[PDB]
């Protein structure tokens, strides 16, 4: 039982392409963006995701992240060693 | 329902204190986004002692309320004196007053991460006429720091 | 046993060992245990010994 | 009168002009030109301009924009703006025994050897700029240097416009 | 007059709630260390991976809540050090927590390095000027 | 005068001077009290005492070196005690106007300047209290090179 | 005048500022001098600030708390308080021959050595500011207990605060 | 004047929570430095920096995949010989060095580090040759 490799869509969050059939989500506080699809969201931002827990985490070569996860209304964050709340609005 | 500014911070009245402390005489400079606070030692300190007066702190509150207007990561405070005695002796002596002064600006909120203190001693001097003690003009406390965003 | 300084002097050293016995060391000298004094130091209270270690202060 | 395209490379007699039109007074005209010779009225004209003067302890230090200063991409200087080359002039004039270091910045756009040539002949330009003013050769000194310690953070627009710089250090 | 010296600010009910919790996971930490140290006796030091030289003693206050690279390559930046990287950083960020004031450098980076656990160390060659950084061989 | 003895085994030593000696003591001294208000030097290379009390009024020059249990230690103008190499477990440390004293404590130290007065230490002791009245200063003085160099704790730490 | 860092350690000239300035009568700045130089009076100034005063047989004692007259967790002194310090010290004034204990008491959170440790440190730092005001170092001894021998109980919040103190002990 | 802190515990409840995380931040620096375990220095098993004058030069690689033809043009670029000796196994050695402005001594470090118990690399320059050498 090999377990499932990741989730291809990542690379087109990570591109900052919107997945296909998803609604967009209005976030605050920072820069990042955020789509619904399957009641997960996805996540394009250099941030440090601190509390909700991701599932599945990609990086770009420049630097950017890309993460799937689970809803919810807030995040939270590292900024440059400082720690931060993001809103997350839409759902 | 969100906010429209940094909280506590009006360009104003950054422009008040710094016309301010550029009457009084304290020097502030600004090129780019770097900013540099550069104070005399006489009105800091004793003669050649890293003992503060009494009457300092106001200056010390003021330089306080100055640097809580900004966003900033690390601050670094540097120490410059004049020949005395020796070179150990100095650099004792910046690095103490260097010490005093951040820690009574970090005991005051200044809402900084790093802040990392130095004393030189007598080795970079900006004016020739060394003739002085104290009231040497190349006796100072330098504060240096970048805005961020 | 072990030995400790317990004063230093630019020229010679005082030592005390686990015994409660004084020693005088001096740059030239043989004290047992240790071999042969090559250096000592008086800004640092290190004294270094022929077998390859140092006689430092009690902490 | 004046010449715009630099006077001819030639002193310009400044005053007596004003101090001849201001006559139909002398005295009057006289405290005009002893006003606005000064270095004070020199420096708050340069303020007028895009050029920034920082003087700390016993070394001046002028700034200059590519921007405005310099045609697009290319080390020719823009020619629009001789008044403040002229009121660089000006204010250099008054130090006749220190010693010239001028230094070009870019931004962090393009390859490394092309913003080290760009700075380069910039800083070249100025250089003789200065020089064919009256300045001796001796006393002058060029560096172009590229991204390598600039004043604002290059990932941000403004900040990036503000890194694009000419330098003029003089004790 | 009839009074007894510490007079306060009032206090609030739920940072008394908060003390009360602390104090007991405080004395459990107590008995976990003393036990912890008993049953497993160190017997090295990371003053021989990390020693002290001259323009490491200036000082610094941090409080700092994120990951270890940037603070670190901050830390060599002020003490005018190259700063180098080994092996590959994990998917999972290293994330510390220091909070001090007015210590050494030399001391920041031992306390750092005590921190990284297992997961990543920290190297100091000041006859080369370098800190280096180097990720565990796991994963 | 000039005096150089070389080899003293006393239980009990008291020094007091007038004048202008030069005078250099080896051996084993338990001493026990010093004063000066001459112009003298005075050098002993090896004490074992328990309390020290040493007065320097005009300008004096005091060199030692061994155990004291307690120190105490009065410098009143243009005097200098080099106490370096002399380890005391309790320091108590007093200067006044232009005068130069160096420390070497072990546990406890207690120093206060008064006005354009000098003292320094050179070892970190394990409680430190300093206090400054006009001018004077204490100083830290090491090496910052040392390999084994010791930090301030939360017990020590003291801004002046 | 008054210099608020401890007078530079010199015997503050309060009377005579009083009758200095209350003459423009004498004999009312006596009468009013001689009122606030009382025993009673600086026991009265002292319970006005927070520091307590105890009086049975031949003995007497101070308390004084470590959370107002101390910076957090060090033996640093607090220099905002300083009223009390000088009371202090002008009541110690009065007893010119008797010996001083000084002992440090904090409460039970945190390790033992710990605890001996900072309690040792403030009764040092104590009688370091007791010495440099004129008291010779033969009448002073410091000792510092722990939670050894409390006052109030440690399970209590009021209690807990009340049991971290500096004793000062006189006969 | 001199002013208070700012966030200072002026109170009593928040005066013994912040002991209480005072002394729980010192009993995780003891656990942290009992459970820390160090070499010396003497004794590890790293390359040293071989301080050529023809492994000075800078580069750039960004290179994720076998570590032999990696090193091949790394000795290639540093006009030394290149050999091998061991056995390659059925899965290679894979190896990530991602860098803008390096040395050639300080990648082949990085590389030897990252190779593990599996390979090491030798340098010789007096005879100017690099063997990577594989674990039997």
């Amino acid at each position: 039982g090999i377990p499932p490799s990741a989730n291809d869509l990542l690379l087109h969050v990570l591109e900052g392409v919107p997945p296909p059939g998803s609604r967009r989500l209005v976030v605050s506080g920072g820069d990042a963006r955020a789509w619904l699809s399957n009641e997960k969201m996805y996540v394009r931002t250099n941030l440090t995701i601190l509390s909700p827990g991701w599932l599945a985490s990609m990086t770009s070569a420049d630097g950017t992240h890309a993460y799937e996860m689970q809803k919810s209304p807030v995040l939270l964050v590292s900024w440059h060693g400082k720690v931060m709340q993001l809103k997350v609005e839409g759902l | 329902k969100l906010p429209c500014r940094v909280d506590g911070a009006c360009d104003a009245t950054i422009i008040k204190m710094m016309t301010d402390l550029n009457k009084k005489g304290i020097k502030v400079a600004s090129v780019g986004q770097n900013y540099l606070i550069s104070i005399p030692a006489s009105a800091l300190f004793a003669d050649q002692s890293p003992r503060l007066n009494w009457a300092s702190y106001s200056l010390l509150n003021e330089i306080a309320a100055f640097l809580k207007q900004f966003r900033k990561i690390a601050i670094t405070v540097t120490s410059y004196s004049s020949k005395y005695v020796s070179v150990k002796r100095e650099r004792a002596l910046t690095l103490a007053r260097s010490r005093v002064v951040s820690e009574y600006l970090w005991s005051q909120g200044v809402d900084s991460r790093i802040i990392f203190t130095q004393g030189l001693g007598s080795d970079k001097p900006i004016t020739s006429y060394t003739l002085g003690g104290d009231r040497s003009p190349n006796a100072r406390v330098e504060i240096t720091f970048r805005r961020a965003v | 046993i072990i030995y400790y300084i317990q004063a230093v002097i630019p020229g010679r050293a005082w030592l005390i060992g686990s015994n409660g016995s004084t020693l005088t060391v001096r740059e030239g000298s043989k004290i047992p245990g240790y071999g042969m004094v090559k250096l000592i130091d008086s800004l640092q209270g290190r004294i270094l010994t022929s077998s390859g270690q140092v006689i430092k202060f009690s902490q | 009168c004046f010449h715009p395209p630099y006077n001819n490379f030639q002193p310009d007699r400044r005053a007596v002009k004003r101090v001849g039109v201001d006559t139909g007074g002398g005295t009057v005209g006289l405290v005009a030109s002893i006003y606005r010779d000064s270095k004070r009225k020199i420096i708050r004209d340069l303020q007028k301009q895009d050029i920034q003067y920082v003087e700390y302890g016993d070394t001046r230090t002028l700034i200059i924009p590519t921007d405005k200063y310099f045609m697009f991409s290319s080390p020719r200087l823009n020619e629009i703006c001789y008044p403040g080359l002229n009121n660089v002039i000006r204010l250099l004039n008054f130090y006749p025994q220190s010693t010239i270091y001028v230094a070009g910045f870019t931004d962090n756009v393009g390859s490394r050897s092309h913003k080290r040539k760009l700075s380069q002949a910039q800083a070249e330009t100025m250089m003789t700029f200065l020089w064919a003013n009256g300045i001796a050769a001796k006393r002058l000194k060029a560096e172009g240097y590229g991204d390598k310690n600039a004043i604002s953070d290059n990932a941000i627009i403004h900040g990036s416009a503000q890194n694009r710089r000419i330098e003029i250090q003089w004790f | 007059k009839f009074k007894k010296p510490p007079i306060n600010n009032p206090s609030d009910d739920a940072t008394i709630k908060l003390a009360e919790a602390a104090v007991s996971v405080s004395d459990s930490m107590l008995e976990m260390a003393k036990v912890e140290k008993v049953i497993t006796p160190p017997s090295k030091d990371n003053t021989l991976t990390i020693p002290n030289a001259y323009n490491l003693q200036a000082r610094a206050s941090v409080d700092w809540s994120g990951p270890i690279e940037e603070l670190t390559a901050r830390i060599a930046k002020a003490a005018h050090f190259r700063f180098r990287v080994l092996g590959k950083s994990p998917s999972v960020p290293v994330l510390i927590s220091i909070s001090t004031k007015d210590e050494s450098l030399a001391e920041i980076l031992r306390d750092i390095d005590y921190q990284a656990g297992k997961k990543a160390s920290i190297h100091v060659y000041p006859n080369s000027q370098v800190v280096e950084l180097r990720y565990a061989k796991i994963y | 005068g000039v005096t150089q003895i070389n080899g003293v085994s006393s239980r009990n030593l008291q020094i007091v001077l007038k004048g202008d000696p030069k005078v250099l003591i080896s051996g084993f001294v338990n001493l026990r009290q010093l004063d000066m208000y001459g112009k003298g030097t005075l050098s002993l290379y090896w004490i074992k005492s328990d309390t020290l009390t040493i007065r320097a009024k005009k300008a004096a020059k005091i060199q030692l070196a061994g155990i004291v249990n307690r120190l105490d230690v009065e410098l009143w103008d243009f005097a200098q005690f080099k106490g370096k190499y002399l380890r005391a477990q309790r320091s108590f440390v007093k200067t006044h106007d232009k005068s130069v004293a160096e420390i070497s404590a072990v546990n406890h130290q207690s120093s206060l300047a008064t006005d354009a007065s000098d003292i320094y230490y050179y070892n970190l002791s394990k409680t430190r209290a300093d206090f400054m009245a006009f001018n004077g200063s204490v100083l830290d003085m090491r090496e910052w090179g040392q390999s084994d160099l010791k930090d301030f704790d939360r017990y020590n730490k003291q801004f002046p």
